[PDB]
Formats: C-alpha cells, structure tokens, sequence
RNA sequence: CAAGGAGGUAAAAAUGAA
RNA sequence: CCGGGCACUCUAACGGGACUGCCCGCGAAAGCGGGAGGAAGGAGGGGACGACGUCUGGUCAGCAUGGCCCUUACGGCCUGGGCGACACACGUGCUACAAUGCCCACUACAAAGCGAUGCCACCCGGCAACGGGGAGCUAAUCGCAAAAAGGUGGGCCCAGUUCGGAUUGGGGUCUGCAACCCGACCCCAUGAAGCCGGAAUCGCUAGUAAUCGCGGAUCAGCCAUGCCGCGGUGAAUACG
C-alpha cells in the first residue's frame, strides 16, 4: 500500500562525459549485468556519430531523447471493471524511462548487424525526429489523443 | 621512496594505497593503471578523487591490491586514494564527505538461503 | 526386514563394493553421515542435546 | 567442386566446406587439408585445381564416406536384424537404444505426441 | 567396458569347457549375462534367467561383445492399449 | 506449534555441552559411539539414582565421567559395593580409565530431568495427571523457582483421545538467550501407549 | 627452536589455556612469540529439519575446529621443566615438536 | 553451447578435460 | 466381475488371498465386498444396507464408495456390470 | 468554522463433497 | 628467495562504536520531517529465534510405542530380475534458437571449503579420457584450481548456418567381482527439434533481479542439469 514515496534512485556520472543521463542509458544497453560491453557499445556508436554528422554525441543523444518524450499518454482506470481509458499527463521521471527504453528497443529492432550502428543510427533518426521509437512516442500519443472524451475524469 | 596510509575496501577486496609526491602520475603492482585495467570503462573512475582535489599527476600511485575482481578493486583503490590525501591533509576532508567518497560501502553479496533457489529468487511453483 | 538387515550393515564381508553406511544409533541406510556414523535425524536430536562435542547451531 | 559424392559448398573457407559431407564433420575436415597441404582459409571457390584433385583424391579414399558409409553404418544395424540381441528390438520398437528414460521424453525416437487420453 | 580384463563367469565355463571335449548335448543354464558370448561351443543353446525363467538363446557366429541377457529381455511390454 | 529444542538454542552462550573432547576424524565416530553406549548402560543401572546429567570429558585414554544424581544413595561407601565393578564394568568394552566420579543435585526440585521423571513415573502409578502437573509445577515453584512448565501430551488416563495437559507458573521466556532454561523430558510407558513428559525450569541470568 | 601447536572446539578454553603457556614459559627464562591464532576450519552440514519428508526449510549446524600456535626459542630443560608435565585441558589436543 | 562436448565451455559446465580443452599448459 | 485396482493391498486379497495388505480383523469383511463387486452386474445389486453406497462428488465424480468399517471406504468405477480401480481409502 | 434531515448504490459470476 | 623487520594486508580473541544522544521545525506527549556529526545511522544490511492455538495436517518405512495379525512361515540366506518399463498427461529444471553472438589462441582479477586406508606438484607415453613414474602435504607450509563472465588478437557474416546440440554407428578409457538390461568420461563420424513460444502462469524493491564460474555434503563409481554454500560483473522501476 507504499508507505513510503520511494525515493528516486540515482546514478553514478559516466567518463568524458558527467551526463546524469547517459548512464541511464547504458545501463538499459547493459544485459546479464555486463556494464563493460554496454559501455563499450554507446562509446563505440559515439564514435559513429562523428562519422556521418560532425556533431558532438552529448547533443546528438540529448536532442534524441528529447524527441522521443511522450508529452501525455494513456492511463486505463475506474467504473466499469477497469473500463475507461484516462489520458494523463507524463511525469519527467517518466519521459526520462520511456524515452531512453524506446530508444535501445527500436535500436535493436533494425535490421543493422552491429549494436554500435544501430544505436548510432536510431540516435540520429531521432534527433531529427525520424526514429521507430519517434514512431512508438508520436503513437502513444495519439492514444492519448483519442480518449480526450473522459479525460476529465482525470485525477 | 615514501608512504601515505592507505586502506581501502570495498566488498571483498583490499587496496593499500601511498602515492608519492612527483610529477611522474604513475602506476603499480602488474603493470600501467592502464594495462592491467584496459578495456575496463569504468576503470578510470578511481582516480576522480584526484580530480576532486587539485592532483593533476603531482603523485606517484603505489596500490597493492588482492580479492574480489576488477570493480571491486578498483571502487577499494578510490577509497584508498581517498584515505591518503585525507590523511596527510587533514583539510581535504571539506570534500570526501560532501562527495562521499570516504565510505566503505557495505553492500557485499548476499548469502544464498535454503528454500529460495538463490539469495531471494523464489523456486516457482503452481497450485494444480 | 529391518534387524537382519542391520546386521549386514555391520558383518560386511563379500566383495567390497556390498558394504555401505548405516546409521549406528537407528538403522537408517539413507543421509548416513560418514563423520558421525549417524543420519540426518539422529544428529539432530543430539546436537539439541549437547552430546555432540563441539557441534553448535549456524547462524550467519 | 564434385570432391566426394558432393559439390555444393562454393565461397565458404574449405575447412568449413568440407564439412558438408557425410563422413567429414570437423576433425577430419583439418587433418585432410593438414595432411594435404592446403590453406584452410581458401575461397572455396574452384582455386587452384591441382590443389582440388589432391584433396578429392586423399579424401574420397582414404576413409568410407558418403552413401557408401550410410549403407555399412544401415547394415550396422541390419546387425541386429536375424535373431539379434537387446539392441536391436530397441532398433526395432523405434524406442532409444542406450537404456534411458521413456516415461517422458525420448521424442526424438519416438517422434511427436500422440495423445491416448483414458 | 573392459580391456585388459573381458572376463567371463568361471563357473558359466567351468561347466561349457569340461562339456566340449569331442561334443556334447544342448543342455545347458546359467544364471548370469555378466558373462560373454564365448568362441567355441558356438552351435550350441545357453538357457539364461531373465528374473522369471531360463530363455533358450541360441548361438551362430554374428555374436560377441553382447554376452548372454541382451538375448534375454526381462521385461515384455507387447503393448499400450493398441 | 514447532519449537526448538531450549538446551540446543543455547549451548554456547548459557548451558554448556554434555560431552566435552576435542577428536579429529577416524577418531570422532568410534569415539562418539563408545560415549553413547556409556549413557545408554549408565541410564539402565543407574535410574533408581535419577541422574539428572552424565557429563562425559576425555584426554587420550582418560575418559572422566561425572554422573550428576538428586540422591546417590546408590553408591554406599567404598566396598560396599554399587560402584566397584560398577564403575569397572564400563572397560569391558573401553579398557580405558573409567573414571566415574558423583555428583549430589541439591535441589531435585530445580532439576528438569528429575522433575519430568517424577512426574512419569506418577503416570504409570496411574495417578490423576493433571493434579500431577500442578503439584510438581507448585514444588518447583515451591523450591524458589523464577519459573516453571511441565508438559504431558497425549492419550492422558487412557482413553481413546490424545490430548495435551498444560501447566506453567511464574516467568518462562523460551525465546530470550539469557534464560539459563533447564528441559528434561521422559517416556512414560503405560498399557495403553506412551506419553510424553517434557518440564522447562527458569531461573535469572543477565 | 621448540614449536607447540593447540587445536580445540572451544575458543574461549583455547585462547586461555594456550595462555598459561605463554606465562609459564616466560617467567622461566626464555622468549616466546604469543597466542598465533592460526585460521579456523569450519565443518558444516545441513540436515533437513523433519523427520518426515519436508525439503524446504531446514537447519544446519556447524563444527569449528580452532588453531593456536605458540613458538619458544631456547630448548633449555628451565622451561622444558615447566612445560614438561603440568598439562591442564579439557582435553584440548596439543602438538609438541621442534625442527 | 554448454552442453557440447566439443568445447572449452561444454568441457567447463561438463567439468571434464580433454583435447577441446587441455588441463593446462 | 472386477477389472483393475488401484490399492495393491485390495489386488491381493482377492487375487492371491494375500491379507497382509489389509486390517487383520476387517479380512472377511473385506472379502464379502469384494465378491460383491464382482458379482454384481449392476450398481443396484451394490446397495444393500450394510454398504452405504453412493457416487461421490466434486473431482471423484463418476465414482462410488461401499462402507467397510468405521471411516474406511471401498471406492470405485462401475460401468457396464464391472467395477474399476478398487481403492482402500479414508472418510476424511 | 461544526452537520442534521434529504437521493442516486454493487457487477455477469451458479453450485457443494459424501 | 635470503638477511632482517612485522608498521601495512591478513589471520582470530577480547573491546570501542549512536542511544535520532546534538541543531532547526512540528507536537500535550510518544514521535515525525529536516540538518552539519562520522565508516555507519531515527529497528545500518543480512541470520539464528516461530505466541495461545488451527488443519482428526504430516510421519507406525529413521526411531520409540498401545492394539490387531504372521510364525517350517507376512521370517532368514542366495543368484538373477525389477525400482531405469512407455500410446500418453502434469510439476520442477537444464541446454538453446544466436552477431550486446559462436569458435580458437593469449592474458588477468575471487571468495568459501575439502584432502596423507587421500589431494596428488613436476616429468614420461598418449589427439584425448587416462596410464606409467614420482616430490611435497598429519596441511594460513603441499595439493585440489587454471576461477569463469572480463581483456587482447584473429576467424565466421547471418544462412538451420563455425547457431543448436538431440539421436545413432564405430573406437577407446576408469571404477568395480561384474557395468546387457542400467555407469561416468574420452575420441571419430552423424548432426534432429527448435528462427523465441496458445489460453494461461512465476520470480525479484540494492549487491537485490539477471548473468558468471568456484566449493562441499552423499560418494568405489555415478546417471548432479539437484540440494546446501562461495564469491565475480551488475540493471530496471515503484505515480499510486
Ligand atoms: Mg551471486
Ligand atoms: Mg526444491
Ligand atoms: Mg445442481
Ligand atoms: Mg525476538
Ligand atoms: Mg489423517
Ligand atoms: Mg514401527
Ligand atoms: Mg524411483
Ligand atoms: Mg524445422
Ligand atoms: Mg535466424
Ligand atoms: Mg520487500
Ligand atoms: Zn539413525
């Protein structure tokens, strides 16, 4: 019945780098807890950016993420066994998980071979606003989109 | 050539570090801080209590260590490293508490339970 | 089948690979510890009544 | 390359395309080219033909391969066909031949499940 | 499987031996597979016991490291409702 | 109801053993069989004593053993017999120095062992058990007893139905470690089954 | 150059009894390196705690078998007459030898 | 492929040695 | 006529004559229902007073159940004038 | 600020063992 | 490795160390929130500890024991068979379907335990299992063990494929009186189903889930992918 708030978790700060995000975002790259190659493969897709764009990664990553925030999305509730659908609002710990779980999935989602170049190539996808997770932020939202009838059963 | 205290740990694994004042920012024990931590991203962390101070290479890194793996040695190094230049700069302390990189860090493995398949995972089941 | 057959356990003669354990204090063949020369059970219950030198409950 | 009773592996390493024949698997793959002295990390891809017939024709003899050895590994069997032992009513009820577990399993032999259902 | 030893019971030859001299008469049990198929005596018939009772197996050449029971299976089976 | 045993969750701190030598192995088995057919040929010949412990300690073909009794009147003076070759009947199997020493138990009434087996003996007398209970609770409690607890279970005055007469005075805090808690328990054996008699004896520790 | 060694069940008569040792060869004319507490060898084992058949949820017990050591340098028979025969354990076994 | 016996890592989980995995040196 | 048992005890004492499976005391009480099952070529002839009979609900449905003695009762499948799986089983 | 009297009320979810 | 020294590390024995004691605020109090204080905190993180009682729960096959029964036998010995049967159904699991992956080589970093009626260094034969030797070790001395995931290098290039290892032929080894029913490994050759799972269903809130190997009990051997432990790397999320 929480209690407690639970507090929010936070992260160690990366290398070159001090991101307060970017770790985030290599720990949902990292599986079976193998920090190292899940590291090893954002630096590496970095390294990839500079390649096709001469921009600076940090901005690259950043403005991605920023892409794909869904603004509100879809929240079933009450009366009827559960049969509404309320569109809420998204808080910014929300976008932030959402954001960067959108991206590593549409990132192996592609039919590329290497996980550095899918990640670099969904990375610059949805800094333009062009991704497969732009498509699953732009999609949410068009759920939330549809149910403005009760939205204002709110909460 | 010289000493400075040294003991850090952190979950199973010992550090003892010294650090000798020259420019030469060096290494120890197998090979370079490098080397021997190569391919290692977050290898390179240990030495961000330097970076806290104003350490720009003015030591010259000595840490014997033993147990436990890579990580673990190296969270026990920054600990150690910590535990010098708090040692023979007794003001240097203004800065390991705000942040924290004075602790021990409690957090070891947890013991496998009978029952449980492992620490805590439960060994699954159904009714029928 | 139950007193000849703690007797076997005991008279062990006949290729060697036909004798086995057998707990001393009750007959039991299974979970048979060689340090003891008692199962699993009868350990036990000893252990509780302190005639095991030096056995001890774990706590850790 | 017809090289046995086969041909089919074109650009895949020769130590691999080897492989594709019954009676080579992984071990006499590299000891024939070893023992042939051919560059395993070859195109496959008809190279040097001189290099091609040395190893057709340590291959092909040597050692029983292709349809030929599936005919003797058969007759292996056919072994325990006449009044045979143990063995071969296991070769015969279509059951495992090493004595394992048939209560469950052993669908590998037996082939997908049939269902009674009593 | 054995090498240096691929032994037989001592008393299944004891008895096959001592009755090979100039020929001899079928009859002849055991009560043992752990044998083997033995060379010599080969047109002849070794009852084995499959824990019920003793199988007339019959030996002609084409047998060898398949000792005794292996012609002699002690279970039956025959059938699953079908 | 599932409760551990009050003398094992103690035996470090609070209650020592009851067997005290130190063996490697190929050493220990013979050694721990050899101690408890000690206890089991003590216990026949020895009940009328009631021993309240038999407390066993060992150096290498030493073997002491000291038998804890309410009243040793069982041992009458030197040659009077009841300990001569009573106290030698043990190396007929040992051959080791039987070295039987006895201890006079004060108050029999503050020995758990004791009490547990008066009261068992009082079942076979065919005594009425649940006055049992109260009157050795009571004389426990009697003897300046910080706490007691006598427990019978099952097939109580015969009758076909077990059931579990409960009886317990003062402070018995089974799960605190400080608790210098004595257990005794005994077998009752009637003609119509058996029952057991389990009697917790507390005093203060700290 | 005499080395004894004190293996025992019980830690607390252990690091008292290998003590007196240590005094009793002191105040008789020699140097002796102290109590070396040499590491435990713990002997577990886990036994279902039922007598029936009830796999889940046991209850393990432990035998901790302890290692003291204590060196002595001159074997003069001035500590050796201390040292001799005035043993007292509970049956604390004890290993004499010098090398 | 932890359960071939034809690897390093088959011989490993199997806990074996062999030629796919020498005992050292 | 009887076709098949699920207590081994119950198989014997009917087959072999083996009443080691069974109560000592309950043997011929037993063995009198027993052979009535086996006679019977019809659940109706099962239903004399001494027996108790009735199917059983729930998950044992489709089974009967003849009282031998106290809680114990002989449960089973009737079906075309025979019975299946003869069990020896417990009221609770 | 402290409530009396007023009125819209759950769902689709049935059974019982010898 | 020696001389020597034991301050570090470690080893194991007694101790110190927070009791929201101290600051701000709330409150009648209990207490709650917040803050420098330190390794640590408002039961620090895990164990051991399971009230009166409930389930005519479980166990007469660990043992004890009332009653009923069997005694040229419902007991006793032996050889052999069986518990390993297989048209099927369910539980708990192991190994996978691959490229944050597989193979080969090189090269590091643990803890907890076990061993002289054994662990067996180092040589020698052998593709190898293993066999011949044979040193040390009553063991913080010698041995089991090189931890593995990791790192570096190189090779496959997405294909039932160097993924996957089932099944089957053949050839061997070791324990054991003996391994056909029914042993574990080793080597050659076969290389199946599986390209990620219907309705349903489980676990886990911090060293945690996941993933990686390591020891022990039983044990001649082993059907252990199990059970009990050990450490390595190490997430995600909790509005409510
Ligand atoms: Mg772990
Ligand atoms: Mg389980
Ligand atoms: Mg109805
Ligand atoms: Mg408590
Ligand atoms: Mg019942
Ligand atoms: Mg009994
Ligand atoms: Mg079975
Ligand atoms: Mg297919
Ligand atoms: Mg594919
Ligand atoms: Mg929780
Ligand atoms: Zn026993």
């Amino acid at each position: 019945a929480r209690r407690r708030r639970a507090e929010v978790r936070q992260l160690q700060p990366d290398l070159v780098y001090g991101d307060v995000l970017v770790t985030a975002f290599i720990n949902k790259i990292m599986r079976d807890g193998k920090k190292n190659l899940a590291a090893r493969i954002f630096y590496d897709a970095c390294k990839i950016i500079q390649e096709k764009t001469g921009q600076e990664p940090l901005k690259v990553f950043k403005q991605a993420v920023e892409n794909v925030k869904p603004r509100m999305e879809v929240r079933s509730r009450r009366v009827g066994g559960a049969n509404y659908q309320v569109p809420m609002e998204v808080s910014p710990r929300r976008q932030q998980s959402l954001a960067l779980r959108w991206l590593v999935q549409a990132a192996n989602q592609r039919p590329e071979r290497r996980a550095a170049v899918r990640i670099a190539h969904e990375l610059m996808d949805a800094a333009e606003g062009k991704g497969g997770a732009v498509k699953k932020k732009e999609d949410v939202e068009r759920m939330a989109e549809a149910n403005r009838a009760y939205a204002h059963y709110r909460w | 050539m010289e000493q400075y205290y040294g003991t850090g740990r952190r979950k199973e694994a010992v550090a003892r570090v010294f650090l000798r004042p020259g420019n030469g920012k060096v290494t120890v024990n197998g090979q370079d801080f490098n080397e021997y931590f190569q391919g290692l991203v977050r290898a390179v962390a240990a030495l961000e209590p330097l970076r806290a101070v104003d350490a720009l290479g003015h030591f010259d890194a000595y840490i014997t260590v033993r147990g436990g793996g890579k990580s673990g040695q190296i969270d026990a190094i920054k600990l150690g490293i910590a535990r010098a230049l708090v040692q023979y700069n007794p003001d240097y302390r203004a800065k390991l508490k705000p942040l924290g990189f004075l602790t021990r860090d409690a957090r070891v493995v947890e013991r496998k339970k009978y029952g449980k398949h492992k620490a805590r995972r439960a060994p699954q089941y159904s009714k029928r | 089948a139950r007193k000849a057959l703690i007797e076997k356990a005991k008279r062990t003669p006949k290729f060697k690979v036909r004798a086995y354990t057998r707990c001393v204090r009750c007959g039991r063949a299974r979970s048979v510890y060689r340090f003891f020369g008692l199962c699993r059970i009868c350990l036990r219950e000893l252990a509780h009544k302190g005639q095991l030198p030096g056995v001890r409950k774990a706590s850790w | 390359a017809r090289i046995a009773g086969v041909e089919i592996p074109r650009n895949k390493r020769v130590d691999v395309a080897l492989t594709y024949i019954y009676g080579i698997g992984k071990a006499r793959a590299k000891e024939a080219l070893e023992k042939t002295g051919i560059n395993p990390a070859t195109r496959v891809k008809d190279l040097t033909e001189a290099e091609v017939v040395r190893l057709r024709e340590y291959v092909e003899n040597t050692w029983k391969l292709e349809g030929e050895l599936r005919a003797e590994v058969a007759a292996n069997i056919k072994r325990l066909m006449d009044i045979g032992c143990y063995r071969g009513l296991r070769h015969r009820r279509g059951l495992p031949v090493r004595g394992q577990r048939t209560r469950t399993n052993a669908r590998t032999r037996k082939g997908p499940r049939k269902t009674v259902a009593g | 499987s054995l090498k240096k030893g691929v032994f037989v019971d001592d008393h299944l030859l004891e008895k096959v031996l001592e009755l090979n001299a100039k020929g001899e008469k079928r009859l002849i049990k055991t009560w043992s597979r752990r044998s083997t198929i033995v060379p010599e005596m080969v047109g002849h018939t070794i009852a084995v016991y499959n824990g019920k009772q003793h199988v007339p197996v019959y030996i002609t050449e084409n047998m060898v490291g398949h000792k005794l029971g292996e012609f002699a299976p002690t279970r039956t089976y025959r059938g699953h409702g079908k | 109801g599932n409760k551990i045993h009050p003398i094992g969750f103690r035996l470090g701190i609070t209650r020592d053993w009851e067997s005290r030598w130190y063996a490697g192995k190929k050493q220990y088995r013979h050694l721990l069989l050899e101690d408890q057919r000690i206890r089991g040929l003590l216990e026949k010949e020895l009940y009328s004593a009631g021993l309240a412990r038999v407390d066993i300690e060992r150096a290498a073909d030493n073997v002491a053993v000291t038998v804890h009794v309410a009243k040793p009147g069982v041992v009458i003076g030197r040659g009077g017999e009841r300990i001569r070759v009573l106290r030698e009947e043990l190396a007929k199997l040992t051959g080791k120095n039987v070295a039987l020493n006895v201890q006079e138990v004060q108050n029999p009434n503050l020995s758990a062992p004791l009490v547990a087996q008066r009261v068992a003996e009082q079942i076979e007398r065919r005594f009425a058990v649940r006055r049992a209970i109260k009157q050795a609770v009571q004389r426990v409690m009697e003897s300046g007893a910080k706490g007691a607890k006598v427990i019978v279970s099952g097939r109580i005055g015969g009758a076909e139905q077990a059931r579990t007469e409960w009886a317990a005075q003062g402070r018995v805090p089974l799960h605190t470690l400080r608790a210098n808690i004595d257990y005794g328990f005994a077998l009752a054996r009637t003609t119509y089954g058996v029952l057991g008699v389990k009697a917790y004896i507390f005093l203060g520790e700290v | 150059k005499i080395r004894i060694k004190l293996r025992g069940f019980d830690h607390k008569t252990l690091d008292a009894s290998a003590q007196k040792i240590v005094e009793a060869a002191r105040r008789s004319g020699a140097q002796v390196s102290g109590p070396i507490p040499l590491p435990t060898r713990v002997r577990r084992f886990t036994v279902i705690r039922g007598p029936f058949k009830h796999k889940d949820s046991r209850e393990h017990f432990e035998l901790r078998t302890h290692n003291r050591l204590v060196d002595i340098i001159n074997p003069n028979r001035k500590t050796i007459e201390q040292l001799m025969t005035l043993d007292l354990p509970t049956g604390v076994e004890i290993e004499i030898k010098t090398v | 492929g932890k359960g071939d016996r034809r690897t390093r890592r088959g011989k490993i989980w199997r806990g074996t040695y062999g030629k796919y995995r020498p005992r050292k040196k | 006529g009887i076709k098949s048992f699920k207590h081994k005890g119950l198989k014997l004492l009917f087959e072999k004559g083996v009443t080691s499976g069974v109560p000592a005391q309950d043997v011929d009480r037993i063995n009198d229902r027993l052979q009535a099952i086996d006679t019977a070529t019809e659940i109706g002839e099962l239903n004399r007073q001494i027996y108790k009979l009735h199917p059983l609900k729930g998950d044992r449905e489709g089974y009967w159940s003849i009282t031998v003695r106290a809680n114990w009762r002989i449960t089973f499948q009737f079906i075309n004038g025979d019975a299946y799986i003869l069990n020896y089983e417990d009221y609770h």
